[PDB]
């Protein structure tokens, strides 16, 4: 559909892995806000949306219409599962590499389905924890998923870079590199 | 006061996956608004409520069940049918004092290839912008390579523009950026 702006109020998932689920509205292609439904908090991705209010309630209440209606169709389609998907992966920098000032790596794990995964950082072959954060599966009109992460790092002339993507359509676990 | 839309409820290792997207399509403000509710298994859509269409359609014959049961209810077709103003416009209008005045500058740096000249344009939103090579004030045109809009995720956009040149005495490169949210476009120059 072609339109000036794409909203989506909300976008819901339930998978049966796990089990998970996840509620979150998106404008124009970005997370407005998504509910912590382990919490029941509502968390907003602007801070210029923290004045309004959303009843995390609704969330959960549509979350288990999903998780019914899943059941429902498991028996009814004979039990087709989900085809795993190869995930794209791209990792870039916020801004321009100026040595010894501070950036955000950022790494772009694209067309995920289903949508579980793990990605990780790795710098010179070592787990990095420290300054990584990640966003919630952003939805495509295709109905696959992509998930961006993001590493805060003082970049230096000789620290490389690894993104690390962990996913059942993966043989071997993916690695993307980065190097200033 | 953000509404939301309802999910209707039915009348390696493998995984099944649901998905419900309450769409809304905005087009010339609020002139031209158009609802869609997928209701998606795995990543195969089968069913789904179109405004313009006004009532359920089966868009698999998975949904089929779904559509015609939900159809029978007036009362959920009725809900349905007043989203659009309810849901969609409703929300544009805390979209036009928050998400649509959002109004970050980009920021616009030169530097070589790691010959070819690489004009960052980072950190700007909203997405429209655009971006002109000029030398010598004669707009560059046939040797430029622009990346497309990279979306950050953190509501940022970022844009590469490269320009593959050959440079000699006393010629200027500037790069033209024009965006919603600048009073006067930036221009940064680049000498040899
Ligand atoms: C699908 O139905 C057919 C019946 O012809 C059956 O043989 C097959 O086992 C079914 N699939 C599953 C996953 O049970
Ligand atoms: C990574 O994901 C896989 C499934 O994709 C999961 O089995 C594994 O536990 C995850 N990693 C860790 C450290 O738990």
């Amino acid at each position: 559909i072609v339109a000036d702006h794409v909203a989506s109020y909300g976008v819901n998932l339930y998978q049966s892995y796990g089990p998970s689920g996840q509620y979150t509205h998106e404008f124009d292609g970005d997370e407005q806000f998504y509910v912590d439904l382990g919490r029941k908090e509502t968390v907003w991705c602007l801070p210029v949306l923290r004045q309004f209010r959303f009843d995390p309630q609704f969330a959960l209440t549509n979350i288990a219409v999903l998780k019914h209606n899943l059941n429902s169709l498991i028996k009814r389609s004979n039990s087709t599962a989900a085809t795993n998907e190869v995930p794209e992966v791209t990792v870039f920098s916020k801004s321009p590499v100026t040595l010894g000032q501070p950036n955000i790596l950022i790494c772009l794990v694209d067309n995920i389905f289903p949508p579980v995964v793990n990605i990780t950082w790795l710098s010179n072959g070592h787990s990095v924890t420290e300054g990584v954060s990640e966003t919630s599966f952003l939805s495509k009109s295709d109905h696959s998923f992509f998930k961006i992460s993001y590493l805060t790092l003082l970049p230096s002339a000789e620290e490389s870079y690894d993104c690390k993507v962990e996913h059942w359509g993966l043989d071997k676990p993916l690695l993307k590199h980065w190097e200033p | 006061q953000p509404f939301p839309q309802p999910e209707q409820p039915f009348p390696s290792p493998e995984d099944f996956v649901y998905q419900f997207k309450g769409m809304c399509y905005f087009t010339n403000g609020t002139e031209r608004v158009r609802l869609v509710s997928r209701s998606i298994y795995n990543r195969e859509e089968i069913v789904r409520f179109d405004s313009d269409v006004g009532e359920f359609r089966a868009v698999t014959l998975l949904g089929l069940p779904a559509a015609e049961y939900w159809n029978s209810q007036k009362d959920i077709l009725e809900r349905k049918r007043a989203a659009v103003d309810r849901v969609c416009r409703h929300n544009y209008q805390l979209e036009l004092r928050t998400t649509l005045q959002r109004r970050v500058e980009p920021t616009v740096t030169i530097s070589p290839s790691r010959n070819l000249l690489v004009c960052s344009v980072t950190d700007f939103y909203p997405a429209q912008i655009k971006v002109r090579w000029f030398r010598n004030d004669q707009e560059e045109t046939a040797g430029v390579v622009s990346t497309p809009l990279i979306r950050n995720g953190d509501w940022t956009f970022q844009i590469l523009v490269m320009l593959e040149m050959t440079p000699q005495r006393g010629d200027v490169y500037t790069c033209h950026v024009e965006h919603p949210s600048l009073q006067s476009p930036i221009t940064v120059e680049w000498r040899a």
